[PDB]
């Protein structure tokens, strides 16, 4: 279900490229690799960026750039290739929202969890992990 | 430490009072270390430094940013295209 | 109001690391001879000399201050100012030499001709299936002892035709771990040798 | 030629070896280089199926996601000092045309762009002045 | 199809090189590419070719790189396999991008710009070889290619894009070369933007 098979050459004999289906997070500073050495495809429209983020506090929901992916529950290897699938730990910007720790220290990153399947609503949705 | 009245209120007039203990050395003997074993105790460790790199610097942002270098162009060395328009030998009206 | 500005033939130089000033100018011993009555005042005068030079510079270097409140960690509060003390000019030997590197172990060496990338480390908890608990996967209540407390065990066929027949399979796994562990021991102890 | 045996070559410069690896590929140069005609799954004479396709295999895994303390906690926070810093940092930067980007620093842009502006934004009539009214 | 294209050789270039007509530089430009890889992708680096020096006096050269400088980092070309002036120049500029890079195995350069403005030819100067088409017609270049200069420098041939404007007419698309003028309807009409901007005595020595 993650991956699809692409198939390359010119009577479709090689099998060997597959891309991602669902939704990724490709961080800052992301560059394709070349085609000749791509095995994993991860298409510019799947990437996201930001997410609506609910805060159980005050139940008010934002929408918050994303930081990193922490934790997909489906394996490590989707961790380290940043699907967002449901349940998946993020690591988001919470700037805006004002938190200040006991020490006086502004808190800008905290974690989230994906609540929704962004491949079937074209959407992250995520509830602040507090 | 007193105030100076010369060097404003940020440099002050310095006075010593004695504690002690006062003492005289006289340097009866000496025993030198080895010239490699002076070096093994000098060595730095330089695990903990970021290295030194050729045109790679870091901003007061945090950004890290590289410089790179054009070189002289020489544009007396280029011949331009010798297009029949800019000939005198095909002048009209003349 | 005496002055705080310092006259010298050759300029002192400073290490505000170790909060150190060298002056190298000429010293006449009829002052500083046991026999001279002023010795001790020209000591104090040139001291007194050095370390005003010494302040100048000390109150000359940047200086870092805070805003955070006392009862925090850092030890510095906003009304403190402290000085900001540059890396430290003369070289010392020191006390021991820099740890040097290991040596590549044997899994180590193999894991880089192999392939292998070391492993995430995420947690030590695993999830018990037959239950409904996150338990440890090693450890103290760790779940790679739950056979030795397990009410019962169906003795495998192979170890029919046997002398081990009789004994507890409990027991039987315990002596396996114990050896795998003093096995461990051993491989650890010819690393360490080589 | 005894010297140009595969082990005789080995010894000049036991179960880790793989197949084609020769005088110019070595293990990893062969298993990159089979990438290109990796990717097929493989059945027998019944049908069943030997291996599946890389980046295929169709078990269901079971997904969850440990109670741990770690997801609680904050992950980046900033000193007021360090903001103080990077607030005036930012507009003291002078770009050189022949500096270029190679990597950047991670920060709370919202909280650090922050400028002092002439004019305010209109006020919002709908509030005291609703359309119906 | 061919916007496609572009994204897809920005997305996969870590350098990429606006190639510029030393004619008409400020005509042939992409601003709004240069504005979408300023905010977007801030760590691609995005630098000037100007190419067809050899069509413009020395001097127009020289201020055209100066003024383009002030922006970016600029490198005066003439392309051509035999005869070339710039090669080691931007070689050894890439040289240095590749050493900043060190930490890929590998950089792309991507070349981008107007149809016609010579991005084969500098590709083919580079290789000093014929390795992708050249010619007069706009949309020669139809998919993007890939051209191993060294073993950790690839670059990146795209076909031609024109941003989408308003205030530029039809006759200025005409004199920017984008367009096959077999095709127009009546060029009678814009034959007087030709006497507009050619000189009158460079037009009669041309045409005695
Ligand atoms: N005089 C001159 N002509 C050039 C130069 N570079 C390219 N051309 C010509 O311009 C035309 C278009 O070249 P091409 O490489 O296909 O441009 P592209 O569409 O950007 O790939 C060709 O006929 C080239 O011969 C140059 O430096 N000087
Ligand atoms: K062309
Ligand atoms: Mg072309």
């Amino acid at each position: 279900e993650m991956f699809k098979v692409i198939k390359t050459g010119k009577s479709r004999s090689k099998s060997w490229k597959r891309m991602i289906t669902k939704h990724t997070f490709v961080g800052e500073g992301f560059t394709r690799r070349p085609v000749k050495m791509e095995r994993i495809i991860r298409p510019s429209a799947l990437r996201q960026k930001k997410a609506n983020v609910t805060h159980p506090e005050l139940g008010v929901t934002v929408f918050l750039p994303i930081l990193a992916v922490k934790k997909n529950p489906q394996s490590p290897m989707y961790t380290q290739l940043g699907v967002l699938t449901k349940g998946t730990i993020i690591e988001v910007n919470v700037s805006e929202l004002g938190m200040v720790t006991a020490g006086g220290k502004v808190v800008w990153g905290k974690y989230a969890q994906v609540t929704n399947e962004p491949d079937r609503d074209g959407c992250v949705n995520a509830v602040l992990l507090v | 430490s007193y105030k100076s009245d010369q060097g404003g209120k940020r440099l002050p007039r310095i006075e010593l009072v004695e504690i002690g203990p006062r003492l005289d050395f006289k340097i009866g003997r000496i025993h030198t270390p080895s010239p490699d074993m002076v070096t093994e105790a000098h060595k730095k460790p330089k695990q903990l430094e970021m290295k030194t790199k050729k045109n790679v610097e870091l901003d007061i942002m945090g950004d890290k940013l590289g410089r790179i270098h054009m070189g002289k162009q020489d544009l007396g060395k280029l011949q331009t295209r010798k297009m029949k328009g800019l000939k005198s030998k095909f002048d009209q009206g003349t | 109001n005496l002055p705080v500005t310092v006259e010298k033939p050759i300029p002192v130089v400073y290490d505000l690391g170790n909060l150190a000033a060298f002056d190298s100018n000429v010293l006449d011993k009829n002052d500083l001879d046991s026999s001279n009555a002023r010795r001790e005042e020209k000591i104090k005068s040139l001291t007194r000399d050095n370390v005003q030079l010494l302040i100048n510079q000390l109150l000359s270097l940047p200086m870092k201050t805070t805003t955070e409140s006392v009862g925090g960690t850092g030890g510095q509060s906003s009304v403190m100012t402290l000085l900001q003390l540059p890396d430290p000019t003369t070289d010392l030997p020191r006390e021991k030499p820099l740890p040097k590197a290991k040596a590549m172990t044997k899994w180590e060496k193999f894991a880089a001709k192999k392939g292998i990338k070391p492993k995430e480390r995420a947690g030590k908890m695993i999830y018990d299936e037959a239950s409904g608990e996150w338990v440890p996967k090693w450890g103290y209540k760790g779940a790679n002892k739950k056979l030795d407390d397990q009410w019962l065990v169906e003795v495998d066929d192979k170890v029919k035709g046997t002398d081990n027949e009789l004994i507890d399979p409990r027991t039987l796994n315990r002596a396996e771990r114990k050896r795998l562990v003093k096995k461990n021991e051993k491989q650890q102890r010819r690393n360490m040798k080589n | 030629g005894t010297g140009k045996k595969e082990k005789s070559r080995r010894i000049r410069e036991g179960n880790l070896r793989v197949k084609g690896e020769n005088f110019y590929r070595d293990s990893k140069r062969v298993k990159f280089l089979n990438m290109y005609t990796s990717g097929k799954e493989i059945r027998n004479k019944k049908g069943n199926l030997i291996r599946a396709a890389s980046f295929q295999d169709s078990t269901i895994p079971d997904a969850r996601v440990q109670p741990d303390r770690r997801w609680f906690g904050n992950t980046r926070v900033i000193s007021q000092d360090a903001l103080q810093h990077f607030r005036s940092a930012l507009g003291e930067t002078q770009k050189d045309t022949y500096q270029v980007l190679l990597r950047r620093n991670k920060l709370p842009m919202s909280l650090l762009e922050e400028k002092d502006a002439d004019e305010s934004p209109k006020a919002r009539i709908l509030d005291t002045e609703s359309y119906a009214d | 199809r061919i916007w496609n294209e572009l994204y897809k050789v920005i997305d996969s270039s870590d350098v990429v090189i606006h190639v510029l007509d030393a004619r008409d530089p400020l005509g042939t430009r992409c601003k709004s590419v240069e504005e979408y890889m300023k905010k977007e992708t801030p760590h691609k680096h995005l630098i000037y070719v100007l190419n067809k020096c050899d069509l413009v006096p020395t001097w127009v050269a020289a201020a055209w790189v100066k003024h383009l400088s002030k922006e970016r980092p600029t490198l005066a070309f003439h392309a051509s396999i035999t005869n070339s002036f710039g090669k080691g120049s931007l070689i050894q500029l890439l040289r240095q991008f590749s050493q900043l890079h060190t930490d890929r195995k590998q950089i792309s350069v991507g070349f981008i710009g107007y149809p016609n403005t010579g991005k084969s030819s500098i590709i083919n100067t580079l290789r000093k070889k014929k390795v992708c088409q050249v010619a007069p017609i706009p949309g020669e270049t139809k998919v993007w290619q890939y051209i191993t200069l060294m073993k950790r420098i690839f670059l990146i041939d795209c076909p031609g894009i024109v941003p989408p404007s308003s205030k530029d007419s039809e006759e200025d698309i005409l004199f920017r070369g984008v367009v096959r003028v077999e095709h127009v309807t009546h060029p009678e009409q814009y034959i007087p933007g030709v006497l507009k901007r050619c000189q009158v005595k460079h037009l009669e020595r041309t045409y005695e």
